[PDB]
C-alpha cells in the first residue's frame, strides 16, 4: 500500500532532518529553512507528538519570517492544527492567511475542512 | 577713574570663574547620568534576549497541554 | 466535466483577484476588472464569495451605465444563492420591469424555492 | 440549481453579445467586453460557438499584457479541448504550464486532455 | 606698413569667403535634416499601418485555424 | 576688440557643433535600431508566409 | 583679543548645546517606543493569563 512507503518515507525524512537541524542547532545558529524542513516533516509525521513540535518551531520561525515566509509558515500551522484537531486554532491561522490572500483555493478547502470538521 | 574700572574688572573675572565652574559641574553630572543610562540599556537588552527563551518555552508548554 | 468546470472557476478566481489587487494599488479599480471579479465571485460555491461578489455588485451599482441591469441581475442571483430570497425577488423584479425578456425563470426558481419552504 | 446555472449561460451570452455589437457598432471593441465574449462563447455546447470563442481570443492574444496573456491561452487550451482539438489545447497548456511550472489548474487541464487523447 | 594693410585686406576677404561656405553647409545640413524628420513621420504613418495589417492577418490566421 | 568677440562666438560655435555632431551619432544609432527591428519584422514576416503556405496545400 | 576666542568658543558651545538638546529629545523618543512595546508585552500576557486560567478552571 502507498501507506507503507509514505511510512517509510517519513521515517527518513524524520531521521535525517532531525539530524540536520541538530548538526546546525549545535554549531551555532539554525538556519530558517532548515528549521522550516524540519517543521514540514514535522506537522505530516503520524506522531501528535511529532506535529507538536513542528507547530512549536513554525511559532517560533513566524516573528523572524519575511512577508511570503509567514504566509507559508501561518498555512503549515493551520494544517498542524487541523489535524491535532485544534480547530480553533487551525481557523484562526487559516482566516489570517486567507484574509491576506482571499483566493488561494488550497486555504479555502482547508477552512471548508476545519469547518466541516467543526460541526458537531 | 582707574579705581572703580578695575574693581569691576575684577568684579567681571570672578564672576566669570564662578560661572565656568558651575558649567564644568552640571556637565559632569549630566555625562555620569548617561553613563549609567546607558548601564540600564545594556541590562534591559540582555533581559529582552532572556523574554525571546522566556516565550519560546511558554510556547513549548502551551503546545504540550 | 465538473473538473473542467471546478478548475475554471479556480483560475477565474485567483486571476481576477490578482487583477483587482493590482488595479486596488496602483490607483483605482477598472469598472470591467470589478465586474469580472463579482461576478466570478457570485459564481463560486463558497458563500463568502457570493458576499463578496455581492458587495462589489452593489458598489457598481450606484455610477452604472444604465450596465445596471446586469448588476442588478447578478445581485439578484448573488442573493438567491444565499438564499436571501427576497432581495433576489426584488432585484429579478426591477429587471423584468426593465425588460418586457429574461430573469422570468430567475423569478420561477426564486418563488419554487420560497415555496419550498 | 442546474436550472439556474443554465438561465446565468444564457444570459451572458446573450447581454454579452449584444455589448459585443454595441461596441463594434461604434468604433473599437474593449478587450474586456470581446474576452467576456469568448469567455462565455468557449463555454457554450455549440461548436460553432466555441470556434468563434477561440477566434477572438487570438485576436486578443496580441493586445493583451503578461498576465492578461497567459489568461487567453488558458481560455485557449479550455476551448481547444472542449472542441477536441487536442492538439492545439496540449499545445497551449503546454506553454502556459512552462512560464507556470505548478498552476495546478493548467496542469488538471493538461491532464484532461492526455486522458481523452489516450481514449 | 602698407604691406600690413594688403595682408590685412587678404585675410579679409578669406574670412569672408570662409564665413559664406559655413552659412552655405549650415543651410544645407539643416535642409537635409528636417527632410529627415518628414521621412520619420512618414514612417510613423506606416508603422500604425503596419499595426492594423497585422490586425486582419492575425484574424484570417485565426479564422483559418480554427 | 572686436577680434575677441569674435572668436568669443566661434568658441561658442564649436561647442554647439561638437554637440550637433553627438546628437548626429545618436540619432544614427536610433535609426540602426529601428533596422535591427525591421529586418526582425521581415524574417519573422517570412517564417508567418512559410506557416500560411503550408495552411494553403 | 583672547576675549573674542572665548565669545567664540562659547558660540560653538551654544550649537552643540542645541545638538544636545535634540540629542535628548531623540532619546527620549526612542526609549518612549520601547516603553510602548513592554505595554504590548503587559497587555498580550494578560490575556493569556486570563486563557490560562480558563484552561485551568476545567
Amino acid at each position: 500500500m502507498e501507506a507503507v512507503l509514505n511510512e517509510l518515507v517519513s521515517v527518513e525524512d524524520l531521521l535525517k532532518f532531525e539530524k540536520k537541524f541538530q548538526s546546525e542547532k549545535a554549531a551555532g545558529s539554525v538556519s530558517k529553512s532548515t528549521q522550516f524542513e524540519y517543521a514540514w516533516c514535522l506537522v505530516r509525521s503520524k506522531y501528535n507528538d511529532d506535529i507538536r513540535k513542528g507547530i512549536v518551531l513554525l511559532e517560533e520561525l513566524l516573528p523572524k519570517g519575511s512577508k511570503e515566509e509567514q504566509r507559508d509558515y501561518v498555512f503549515y500551522l493551520a494544517v498542524g492544527n487541523y489535524r491535532l484537531k485544534e480547530y480553533e486554532k487551525a481557523l484562526k491561522y487559516v482566516r489570517g492567511l486567507l484574509q491576506t490572500e482571499p483566493q488561494n483555493n488550497q486555504a479555502k478547502e482547508l477552512e471548508r475542512l476545519i469547518d466541516k470538521a467543526m460541526k458537531k | 577713574d582707574v579705581g572703580n574700572a578695575e574693581v569691576k574688572l575684577e568684579e567681571e573675572n570672578r564672576s566669570l570663574k564662578a560661572d565656568l565652574q558651575k558649567l564644568k559641574d552640571e556637565l559632569a553630572s549630566t555625562k555620569q547620568k548617561l553613563e549609567k543610562a546607558e548601564n540600564q540599556v545594556l541590562a534591559m537588552r540582555k533581559q529582552s534576549e532572556g523574554l525571546t527563551k522566556e516565550y519560546d518555552r511558554l510556547l513549548e508548554e502551551h503546545a504540550k497541554l
